[PDB]
């Protein structure tokens, strides 16, 4: 499903994000909880206020996971093995929540990098985030 | 002129063997002009690289993914163009291009001038990428 063209756009887009990946990851979470309050059920004992240490910390861990997924895009299921067990088996997260997270992430990337966020790159990122969502929501 | 897009089209290297002989794993970093992480290459080039020993000079093998998009890929040693050659290629969806080139003893960092292109659109040039090995390379004839 992910073509060579899609993989090229993912690396380039996530590459131009680079150092600010952890910042956009945290921003995407804060944008998700405010927009979709049903997402907060998975984080009961968490500080979900504006400029929280937990959200900034968790956003970095999500960004590092995405960076790991981008680096090993040709073999995602093996790369995100532990996270698949965590989200699918243990947490039992509904796949619908991943569409809401990626929605907020793509909006964040569009804001901070307008010129770089072309329709072709936008298509590839959504296609990339969809495939990473299927790996995490699936059981092995 | 000898781009990876067209180089991988040779069916002789459809899945050719390239792991025979003595080698050593060598870690490295891919940095830009400002000595900061060159991200596109970081995601593309596999770390650590295999360094195959020979009788004369050690040949470093670089595993480059999404070869179908990679156009230009020139490697320089102290501002001198090294002879790069395609040894093997994994087809899509893997799309990995394995290329080898010789490196003289004591060489710790190399200069990589390269470019990418999707089918026939905007050619994204990468004028300077700095490959820096964790240790200098040294060939071992005794293996
Ligand atoms: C972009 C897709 C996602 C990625 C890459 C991702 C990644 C991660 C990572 C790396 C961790 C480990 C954090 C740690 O070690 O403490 C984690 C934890 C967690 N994730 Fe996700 N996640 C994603 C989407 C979601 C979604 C949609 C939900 C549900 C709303 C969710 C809920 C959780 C929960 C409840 C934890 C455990 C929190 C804790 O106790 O530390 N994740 N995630």
């Amino acid at each position: 499903v992910l073509s060579p063209a899609d993989k090229t756009n993912v690396k380039a887009a996530w590459g131009k994000v680079g150092a600010h990946a952890g910042e956009y990851g945290a921003e995407a979470l804060e944008r998700m909880f405010l927009s979709f309050p049903t997402t907060k059920t998975y984080f009961p004992h968490f500080d979900l206020s504006h400029g929280s240490a937990q959200v900034k910390g968790h956003g970095k861990k999500v960004a590092d996971a995405l960076t790991n997924a981008v680096a090993h895009v040709d073999d995602m299921p093996n790369a995100l093995s532990a996270l698949s067990d965590l989200h699918a088996h243990k947490l039992r997260v509904d796949p619908v929540n991943f569409k809401l997270l990626s929605h907020c992430l793509l909006v964040t990337l569009a804001a901070h990098l307008p010129a770089e966020f072309t329709p072709a790159v936008h298509a590839s990122l959504d296609k990339f985030l969809a495939s990473v969502s299927t790996v995490l929501t699936s059981k092995y | 002129d000898e781009s990876l897009k067209d180089a991988i089209k040779d069916p002789a290297l459809e899945n050719k063997e390239h792991d025979i002989g003595p080698r050593e794993q060598v870690n490295f970093q891919l940095l830009d002009k400002n000595n900061e992480t060159q991200y596109y290459h970081f995601f593309s080039i596999k770390d650590p690289a295999d360094v195959y020993y020979t009788k004369k000079k050690a040949e470093v093998e670089l595993d480059i993914n999404t070869a179908s998009t990679w156009k230009k890929f020139e490697v320089y040693e102290n501002n001198q163009k090294l002879p790069v050659r395609l040894v093997s290629y994994s087809p899509v969806p893997e799309d990995h291009a394995y290329i080898r080139f010789p490196v003289s003893d004591g060489t710790q960092e190399l200069k990589i001038v390269s470019s990418t292109q999707i089918d026939d659109g905007e050619e994204t040039n990468y004028d300077y990428t700095k490959l820096v090995f964790a240790k200098p390379i040294y060939n071992d004839p005794s293996l």
